[PDB]
């Protein structure tokens, strides 16, 4: 049963350094897989022992890299599943089978997420209109080049100044022939007048409806609230996590300060500290629409799902 | 219009009551089969699900039969229960309700034809006559029951009250 | 298949998706007047929709519903086909013909969708007479606890709000509102009422009458003059044609405007909208669900040289009379419904389950 | 058994315990009455408790006590009463009542170790009154060995802030008693404002002592995030829209309110033993819980 432990390591490591896997929903999938293995390579006197074990493991997971809590909420929902099963079917052993199907169920639903969102797109964006996006958020490449087969419009993609992370989407939408444009984040307020409804990615959905986003997003949402054009969060619901913003501000992945001011610059690096947060906050009171697996949703709406998805008694995990 | 020789019904009496007003601890149920007996009713488990339910104002008046679990006279109420009931007893209470309605129209036509402007006196005469006609059959207010049983050929039992021939006239007329 | 409503108007660019039909090019010109392929009661309803005879939201609802009441009660099934399928079928092209003669709001959408869910939720065992009768009775319970009970409940609930002396704003033909206002005034509480109305379909006169003929001191003025009465009105009291996913409200061409200005002068915003209205889609924007009506019913009277009679006759001209706008939940304070006096941004949850 | 001993018993309970917020003292005395009701009925006891709660409301002008009465009335008939004798009912009923007592006692500790992790270290906390719950949650956050200051207002009509200081500095925390009218001044220099509440309205905002709202409004314009604490029972089914609307059974005890309301547009994060909230969630939770 140590092969389980070695796969656990393999992940925990690939997690604990940097981009891996470079896709988010992928991370979710490998997560669920490893969880399934934890179950199918273990037994329990009572399901409480399995709850305990998966809680320990999820603690290691989220504590390792609290910047990406996706897997945090995956183990949360798995705790929900076992909670629900021991609730129903004892309110004893064969229910292991039960558990497994749930995973598959969850799993298979996950496999449709992207395409689900696709169906919404063809509704919102009426043609020849201007949409703004910050990043290469796969869900949004899906969104747009899946609503660019019946209409035509204009998407301007900003650029997270740390990376070129807001250029790959430009080259992709070029490969999809939509006549999109590139720009430098500092100029978003420059053109925020001529936007219609910003379509932004997201990286988590706190239980306050406050999304932690790829950096250079707080300014986008603030410019939006100013011009009062609406915010289109392309957040599949698995990206939730029942964190409520204020704890300890282990909050923004502080990536290699090499990014902003590269090391080539002489001695000035002796009294010049550096900051480079790749993930910023956006207050929920600016959100408009949680385009999601179940269609339109508003800020408050989100805790409803946090009511149902993750059993509240385990946000301390 | 009083109720019967049982002006204060006893236990196991399943009154046909309506819901006068939805409430918090339990819907205040009121009936006339005991001359406006009013009490509560223990809100059920799936009736604790009446939060998101529709229009607590709708379904106010649509009467139904309920059993009387507790009882009180000076405390002035009755705790009616619904979840633990049967529809055969519902049909029996429907029969008793038809009898009640018959007796109510009877008292109305008494007040009209016999000009009984008085309420307590006329209602007590009627209730005594009904108890007389009833205690031989012992059914729930069997007075009018025997009245319509014998009124096919012999409703002359009204001789005891030789005060208004319009009484038996309207009886044998509105009957058939 | 069906005769097609002929698109009328130099459709503006930003609203091409939704159609600009009208009421002069009647749809019944082509149809085989023997109402066989198209049921007679449904088609009479469809027509008196095109002519815009029935306007009130829940009014249009009850209209459609009693029309399908007649349809069912006179409907018969083909030989050897289960009703809960061919009925759904027969309804489908009738709904289509409806959307042709007059686009269908979310109200009648919820209506027809519920009726389909009911039709299908009963199987083969349905005896024809008893099947049609049970559908009658279910349609009844539906209309009862959704539009002639929800109304009285909304009113019996909101009545506690309206204090004395506080003049109240209203927007037009929202029958529900008029019922609330009357059933309030008749309880001792006192107030004036200001009414607001907008072109082209000048309408508040419906509510204006239904008020004054119940003895409430009233006042009435077009919508751009809103700012003149807002420093006095203490509570606005809108209507609503639908409740959407995010939590917004939709209503006639105006109501968003009044919501906005009345937020500006800090006067609390009411909305009154009974549950079954509540749809499930979302609309953050205000341009992707709006049932554009005719252009040439827009104009007014100037001497006699009505400035637009030559409508298409120019080159560039492109008119429009948007019908529904949407107040985001950022303004609407309190949505009274029979379920409670819930706050706006908390609607979709408590009405979903 | 009569209403005299009920009111004086509430008085005695609050006197032997100023540390027990009026609501819980009321509910306690209410259970006490339920014990020695010496009745044998179901509804005939509902009438008794309703009348008694009316009296208590007519004695103490707080929203807390009447609201707790409503909620107790709810939480004696929550599921199937299992109506069997109209007497054993009373037994199981008062059992659920003492359980209600349990949760109401737990409320504070629950909300404290729910919140005391919300105070970033080295910032100025600006309370508003002798909010027992605020004092407790602070006391907690201190016990976790943090650093932060305290600005307290003084809520003019009665000296509240003076009392809160006199009892907080007993914990040796940096304390500074502004003059409540000066809130607009120190509002520049404190980051976030914890404020005690005395009743939550069904759309998310809170109702609280005289100055709350204006403080609230200041602490929104400058984007300074705005907190609030209130345990379960102080939810209320009162939905004003204007500060004039709040019922006048609360507003008294020349003409000057004692409590007033803040729109939920402003309140940025609740605190309820039910958990962290989001004012619309207070609505949803109220419609659900109240029953």
């Amino acid at each position: 049963g140590s092969e389980l432990s070695e796969r656990i390591e393999s992940f925990v490591e690939t997690l604990k350094r940097g981009g891996g896997p470079r896709s988010s929903e992928e991370m979710a999938r490998e997560t669920l897989g490893l969880l399934r293995q934890i179950i199918t390579d273990h037994r329990w006197s009572n399901a409480g022992e399995l709850m305990e074990l998966i809680r320990r493991e999820g603690r290691r997971m989220t504590a390792a890299q609290p910047s990406e809590t996706t897997v945090g909420n995956m183990v949360r929902r798995v705790l929900k599943i076992i909670r629900e099963e021991y609730g129903r079917l004892h309110g004893y052993a064969q229910l292991q089978s039960n558990i497994i199907e749930a995973i598959n169920e969850l799993l298979v639903e996950l496999e449709g997420t992207m395409e689900n969102i696709a169906a919404q797109a063809l509704e919102h964006i009426h043609s020849n209109e201007v949409i703004m996006t910050i990043g290469f958020s796969r869900t949004v490449e899906a969104f747009l080049k899946e609503a660019a087969r019946k209409r035509k419009f204009h998407v301007i993609v900003a650029e997270c100044a740390p990376f070129c992370q807001g250029h790959e989407m430009a080259v992709n939408l070029s490969k999809a022939g939509i006549e999109t444009t590139v720009m430098t984040d500092a100029a978003i307020f420059a053109v925020m007048s001529r936007v219609n409804k910003v379509i932004i990615g997201t990286k988590t959905i706190l239980a306050n409806g406050a999304l932690r986003a790829v950096t250079g997003t707080h300014t986008l949402a603030l410019a939006a609230k100013h011009h009062s054009t609406p915010l289109i969060v392309c957040a599949p619901m698995f990206k939730l996590s029942p964190q409520f913003p204020n704890e300890e501000d282990s909050f923004h992945k502080f990536v290699a300060p090499e990014e902003v001011l590269p090391f080539t610059e002489g001695d000035i690096l002796e009294k010049v500290s550096v900051h480079c947060p790749v993930f910023d906050y956006v207050p929920p009171e600016l959100i408009t629409l949680f385009i999601s697996n179940i269609g339109g949703n508003a800020p408050s709406y989100i805790y409803r799902l946090m009511s149902e998805l993750y059993h509240p008694d385990d946000h301390v995990l | 219009c009083r109720f019967y020789q049982h002006k204060f019904p006893e236990v196991e009496d399943v009154v046909m009551v309506n819901v006068r007003s939805i409430a918090e601890m339990g819907a205040y149920v009121s009936l006339l089969e005991y001359n406006n007996i009013e009490g509560m009713i223990l809100l059920s488990e799936l009736s604790r699900r009446r939060i998101r339910s529709i229009n607590k104002l709708i379904r106010i008046g649509r009467n139904e039969c309920v059993v009387v679990i507790r009882v009180d006279k000076e405390k002035g109420y009755i705790d009616l229960s619904k979840r633990r009931v049967s529809p055969e007893e519902a049909i029996k209470c429907e029969d008793k309700f038809t009898k009640s309605k018959t007796v109510y129209s009877i008292l109305r036509h008494v007040a009209e034809v016999l000009e009984y402007t008085k309420d307590e006196q006329l209602e007590s005469l009627f209730q005594r006559t009904a108890w007389v006609f009833d205690d031989k059959y012992k059914r729930p207010g069997y007075g009018a029951y025997d009245a319509f049983k014998h009124a096919v050929s012999d409703p002359s039992i009204l001789d005891s009250l030789d005060l208004n021939e319009d009484e038996r006239e309207v009886l044998i007329n509105n009957i058939n | 298949q069906v005769p097609t409503r002929k698109d009328y108007g130099s459709k503006v660019s930003l609203f091409s998706h939704l159609p600009q039909y009208s009421r002069q090019n009647s749809l019944t010109q082509f149809m085989s007047i023997p109402s066989s392929v198209i049921h007679p009661a449904m088609v009479r309803l469809g027509l008196q929709y095109s002519q815009g005879l029935v306007s009130g939201s829940n009014a249009r609802c009850i209209a459609l519903l009693r029309a399908l009441q007649q349809v069912i009660q006179d409907y018969t099934t083909p030989p050897n086909e289960e009703l809960s399928r061919d009925l759904v079928n027969k309804l489908k092209p009738y709904m289509s013909f409806l959307t042709q003669c007059r686009p269908l709001s979310a109200s009648m959408h919820n209506a027809i969708k519920f009726l389909n869910k009911e039709i299908t939720s009963v199987g083969s065992s349905k005896r024809e007479e008893e099947a049609k009768s049970e559908l009658r009775a279910a349609i009844d319970r539906y209309v009862q606890e959704k539009i002639v009970l929800a109304a009285q409940a909304i009113s019996r609930f909101a009545y506690q709000k309206i204090s004395n002396g506080d003049v109240i704003l209203v927007y037009g033909c929202s029958s529900l509102v008029s019922r609330i206002l009357q059933e309030a005034w008749t309880e001792g509480r006192r107030f004036r009422v200001v009414v607001v109305d907008s072109r082209p379909w000048l309408e508040g006169r419906h509510t204006l009458r239904s008020l004054v003929h119940a003895g409430v001191p009233a006042s009435y003025l077009l919508i751009p003059a809103a700012s003149y009465v807002l420093p006095e009105v203490s509570k606005v009291l809108l209507g609503a044609h639908a409740l959407l996913a995010n939590g917004s409200v939709m209503s006639r061409v105006g109501t968003a405007q009044l919501a906005l200005v009345a937020r500006a002068h800090n006067v609390p915003v009411l909305v009154c909208c009974e549950t079954y209205k509540f749809c499930e889609r979302v609309q953050t924007d205000a341009f992707v669900s709006n049932e554009l009506d005719d252009p040439d019913d827009l104009q007014c009277k100037r001497g006699e040289h009505v400035a637009l009679a030559n409508w298409q006759n120019h080159a560039s001209l492109r008119l429009l009379n948007l019908v529904y706008d949407v107040t985001p939940p950022e303004l609407v304070d309190l949505v009274i419904t029979e379920l409670g006096m819930i706050p706006c941004s908390s609607v979709p949850v408590v009405l979903r389950v | 058994m009569d209403d005299k001993e009920l009111i004086e018993y509430f008085k005695s309970q609050m006197k032997e315990d100023p540390d027990m917020a009026s609501a819980v003292a009321a509910i306690r005395t209410l259970l006490e009455f339920l014990k020695r009701d010496k009745g044998e009925t179901i509804q005939g006891l509902r009438a008794n408790l309703t009348s008694a709660i009316e009296t208590l409301c007519g004695v103490d002008s707080s929203v807390a006590v009447s609201s707790g009465g409503e909620l107790f009335l709810r939480f004696i008939s929550l599921a199937s009463l299992e109506y069997s004798d109209y007497s054993k009912c009373k037994k199981i009923m008062i059992e659920r009542g003492e359980l209600f007592l349990r949760r109401i006692s737990l409320s504070r500790n629950k909300i404290a170790d729910l919140c005391h992790t919300f105070i970033k270290d080295g910032a100025t906390i600006l309370t508003h009154a002798y909010s027992r719950v605020v004092l407790r949650v602070l006391e907690a956050a201190v016990a976790a060995k943090k650093r932060f200051s305290v600005y307290v207002t003084e809520s003019q009509p009665d000296l509240s802030g003076k009392k809160m200081a006199k009892a907080l500095c007993h914990l040796n925390v940096p304390v500074t008693v502004v003059l409540d009218a000066a809130v607009g001044y120190i509002m520049e220099k404190a980051d976030l404002v914890i404020v005690g509440a005395e009743g939550v309205v069904e759309n998310g905002g809170i109702i609280n002592k005289i100055g709350t709202n204006q403080m609230a409004v200041c602490a929104k314009a400058q984007n300074k995030p705005f907190y609030v604490v209130a345990e379960s029972f102080k939810f209320v089914r009162l939905f004003p829209l204007n500060q004039q609307d709040v019922p006048d059974k609360f507003k008294y005890k020349e003409e000057h309110p004692w409590v007033d309301y803040t729109a939920p547009s402003l309140i940025t994060l609740l605190f309820t033993d039910l958990g962290v909230l989001t004012p619309s969630a207070v609505s949803d939770e109220l419609i659900k819980l109240y029953l």
